[PDB]
RNA sequence: GUCGCGGCGCGCCGAGGGCCCGACGCCUGGCGGAGAAUCAGGGUUCGACUCCGGAGAGCGGGCCUGCGAGACGGCCCGCACAUCCAAGGACGGCAGCAGGCGCGGAACUUGCCCAAUGCGCGGCGCGCGGCGGCGCGACGGGGUGCGCGCGAGUCAGGCGGGCCCACCCCGACCCGCCAGGGCAAGGCUGGUGCCAGCAGCCGCGGUAAUUCCAGCUCGGCGAGCGUCGCGCGGCGCUGCUGCAGUUGAAACGCCCGUAGUUGGCCCCCCGCCGCCACGAGGAAACGGGAGCGCUCCAGGCAGGUUGGA
RNA sequence: AUCCGGUCGAUCCUGCCGGAGCGCGACGCUCUCCCCAAGGACGAAGCCAUGCAUGCCUCAGGACGCGGCGGAC
């Protein structure tokens, strides 16, 4: 064959079950007023992401404390969660996974977090500033705004020093 | 451009060379060339390869060749950068 | 068939992520309500 | 207990369901065979043919009108079909020697609404699609 | 006889062999696995095509050369089809790469190159394979503004590349598709008057139509939306988990009875099953999963003493 | 680990018909930018014009030829 024929891809999105349903209709528009989401799409990518850091910890607490297993992976999975800033340090137990909302993953979009230290007045207004490439995360020019920050990084967010605002 | 640094040199007594990875810093502008930064890493004995900038700019990432003999050069260098580099040209 | 057709015969806002802002800030009482509109 | 237990009793569980897997209809339908081999379209989304004639069919007994079809004779293995023609005006774009594209009308062989004896319907006619034909997108020839 | 064992073949002798724990026969729009689609758990359906194995080269057969072939980009014959010809003869096999005809609802350039990954001989070869072209099958990211600066394009130089291009860097200019009675989110004017038409299902239309045809407004998903067919789910309407059998569909008119399924209580500290646990041994890709900022991402196996557990 | 509309003057059931989700193809309409990427398989293993898909190294200037290895991957 081509190499191109072994290399992988995936979705990375679940749309609900029954799409016309008031109350998360427009609990669903609420999301898309309070963060600059372009569609229903960047809400679903977001629950997709939920979803599967929910399947994991449910299947190791079903497990035992002692396991290695156990010891392991929900090792990883706390560390993971503690860098993206997705959990904070104060909950460093595989219990304090389970209580996690899709608004402490749309938190830690870079698009939100100039927001915060008040780089923009809003968040158009920071959707509009992330795409002129004004807006650098460690030195490094980041066009994205749905990029992910990790709190290593939220020290070191700036204006570009090469901008026309500088 | 003013910033140029090198890592990963082997030494290769097998093919006559020696191996590098350079690093190339240029924050605000471009480094105009390969064929100008070329004197910073004699001349001739240099060939400079592999280079790709970084999003946003400011880095750039390449590979030397650098030979001692010349013999060395028109023996194990592709037929192609020898015309890269106005060489032979056939 | 004789009569096919006889009543056929005789007969930029915003876009992208500021359309979906307009919509939050103009829901948040029926959008086609009469009474309104 | 109605059904067998015991430890050593697999076959026969298998054996009452490979029996019994055939009392439903939607089962023997699609697997038994005979609905592929009757199926004009031979298990096919999709078949074009030529048109032998325009008809016009009563509707059924509550509602009152004049549906207009056309008799469809298929390419593919010569069986005789009729099939409906939707969206107002649409059959004045059908001459006795027109290919036409035929799909289904949904229920996968089941007549639909007050339509009697029809399953299928024109999608596609001399080449250009019927719905935008209606829709004054494209135009026939002449 | 074979490389070799064998009813593999031949002579002689005997009457065995298989079966409701489904033989034999018939049918299959039957290549097998690794796997894939769906989704609480248990399951259902599909395995053309990437890796592994098998079989074929229009259909039957036969064979030579070789370590290795019952070879078809080798040979010989029959059949069915074509090719050139001075009429005596000679001659072919795209289920290889492009390309064409036919058929079908349905599927791309008669491009450049051995620079890479590998193979044969050592220097070449190679439609393996690589690079471009066509490509809304499908995936991933970003736009059609924000309160005042950008990208898409244009022209130059780099970088890259067998050679060109795309990406990246530096310089100067600069929606749409379906709907709006219920299921199911979203309601005023004109036309038509059981006609035209709508309507998956309930239903709508008889000259005041919340549904036809239009205008305005509004709803949903969105560079993507609708229609047709099929698989899974819905479905505890196939039920092992887990259905129903008085009257809704459903207990043989009754008794005997083989195969099958099932079988009280008791000895513990042996053997032989089953069963539970832990090992050894064999394939990767896929699927999980440790670590790593391709700017993010679908990815990939990177990288700054390392690593691919 | 979810249901909803349809049998009646009204009511509770059995029971099917229809709707709502994901995937694979085909058809229609429409399309700004970038990355990845399948692509004559689907009872025609039907028929093929043209060009290309296998070559590389002991004895004389070189070819040519002989000999050799490969063409069974
Ligand atoms: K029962
Ligand atoms: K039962
Ligand atoms: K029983
Ligand atoms: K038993
Ligand atoms: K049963
Ligand atoms: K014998
Ligand atoms: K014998
Ligand atoms: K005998
Ligand atoms: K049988
Ligand atoms: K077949
Ligand atoms: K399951
Ligand atoms: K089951
Ligand atoms: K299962
Ligand atoms: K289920
Ligand atoms: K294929
Ligand atoms: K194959
Ligand atoms: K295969
Ligand atoms: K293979
Ligand atoms: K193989
Ligand atoms: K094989
Ligand atoms: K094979
Ligand atoms: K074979
Ligand atoms: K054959
Ligand atoms: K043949
Ligand atoms: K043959
Ligand atoms: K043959
Ligand atoms: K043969
Ligand atoms: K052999
Ligand atoms: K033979
Ligand atoms: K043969
Ligand atoms: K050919
Ligand atoms: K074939
Ligand atoms: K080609
Ligand atoms: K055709
Ligand atoms: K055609
Ligand atoms: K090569
Ligand atoms: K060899
Ligand atoms: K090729
Ligand atoms: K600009
Ligand atoms: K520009
Ligand atoms: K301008
Ligand atoms: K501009
Ligand atoms: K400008
Ligand atoms: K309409
Ligand atoms: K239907
Ligand atoms: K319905
Ligand atoms: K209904
Ligand atoms: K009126
Ligand atoms: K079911
Ligand atoms: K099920
Ligand atoms: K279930
Ligand atoms: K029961
Ligand atoms: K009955
Ligand atoms: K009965
Ligand atoms: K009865
Ligand atoms: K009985
Ligand atoms: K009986
Ligand atoms: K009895
Ligand atoms: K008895
Ligand atoms: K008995
Ligand atoms: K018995
Ligand atoms: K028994
Ligand atoms: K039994
Ligand atoms: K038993
Ligand atoms: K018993
Ligand atoms: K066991
Ligand atoms: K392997
Ligand atoms: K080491
Ligand atoms: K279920
Ligand atoms: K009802
Ligand atoms: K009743
Ligand atoms: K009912
Ligand atoms: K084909
Ligand atoms: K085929
Ligand atoms: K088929
Ligand atoms: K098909
Ligand atoms: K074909
Ligand atoms: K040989
Ligand atoms: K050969
Ligand atoms: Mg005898
Ligand atoms: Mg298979
Ligand atoms: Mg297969
Ligand atoms: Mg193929
Ligand atoms: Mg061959
Ligand atoms: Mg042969
Ligand atoms: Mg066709
Ligand atoms: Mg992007
Ligand atoms: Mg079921």
């Amino acid at each position: 064959p081509r190499i191109s024929r072994h290399r992988n891809s995936s979705k990375t999105y679940s749309t609900p079950k029954k799409p016309f349903t008031k109350p998360r209709l427009d609990a669903e528009l609420k999301l898309c007023g309070e963060y600059g989401l372009k569609c229903k799409r960047e809400i679903y990518r977001a629950r997709y992401m939920l979803a599967k850091i929910r399947r994991t910890a449910r299947n190791l607490l079903t497990l035992d404390e002692n396991d290695i297993k156990r010891r392991f992976e929900g090792a990883a999975l706390l560390r993971r969660l503690h860098m993206l800033g997705i959990l904070d340090e104060e909950k460093d137990q595989l219990d304090y996974v389970l209580g996690l909302r899709i608004e402490d993953i749309f938190k830690r979009r870079l698009q939100s977090v100039i927001v915060e230290s008040k780089l923009a007045k809003s968040v158009h207004h920071a959707r509009n500033m992330i795409k002129a490439r004004h807006i650098s995360v460690g030195g490094q020019i980041v066009n994205i705004p749905s990029y992910m920050v990790r709190i290593s990084n939220t020290s070191r967010v700036a204006i570009a020093d090469t901008s026309s605002l500088a | 451009e003013i910033t140029v640094k090198v890592r990963k040199v082997l030494n290769n007594p097998l093919l006559q060379r020696q191996q590098c990875v350079v690093d190339v810093l240029h924050p605000g502008c471009t480094y105009e060339s390969k064929e100008a930064i070329k004197a910073k890493v004699d001349q001739k004995n240099i060939v400079l390869y592999g280079f790709k900038t970084s999003f946003g700019g400011g880095h750039t990432v390449g590979f030397c060749n650098a030979y001692q003999n010349m013999d060395a050069l028109m023996k194990y260098e592709p037929g192609f950068r020898k015309i890269r580099c106005g060489l032979i040209e056939a | 068939l004789t009569s096919a057709g006889k009543v056929r015969k005789c007969t930029r806002p915003p876009r992208g992520r500021a359309y979906k802002r307009l919509l939050y800030n103009k829901n948040f009482l029926g959008p086609n309500n009469l009474l309104i509109r | 207990m109605s059904k067998t237990s015991g430890l050593y009793t697999a076959r026969k569980l298998r054996t009452v369901r490979r029996v019994n897997r055939w009392a439903d209809k939607k089962y023997r339908k699609a697997h038994l065979g005979t609905w592929l081999k009757a199926n004009p379209l031979e298990g096919a989304c999709m078949a074009r043919g030529i048109v032998t004639q325009k008809i016009g069919i009563s509707a059924k007994q509550p509602n009152s009108a004049v549906r207009k079809a056309v008799r469809v004779q298929l390419t593919k293995n010569s069986k005789k079909i009729t099939a409906f023609v939707p969206r107002d005006g649409s059959i004045t774009y059908i001459d006795n020697n027109d290919e036409v594209l035929v799909a289904g009308f949904g229920r996968a062989g089941r007549a639909v609404g007050d339509i009697p004896g029809c399953r299928f319907k024109v999608i596609k006619v001399a080449g250009i699609g019927l719905l935008a034909l209606f829709l004054r997108k494209r135009e026939k020839r002449a």
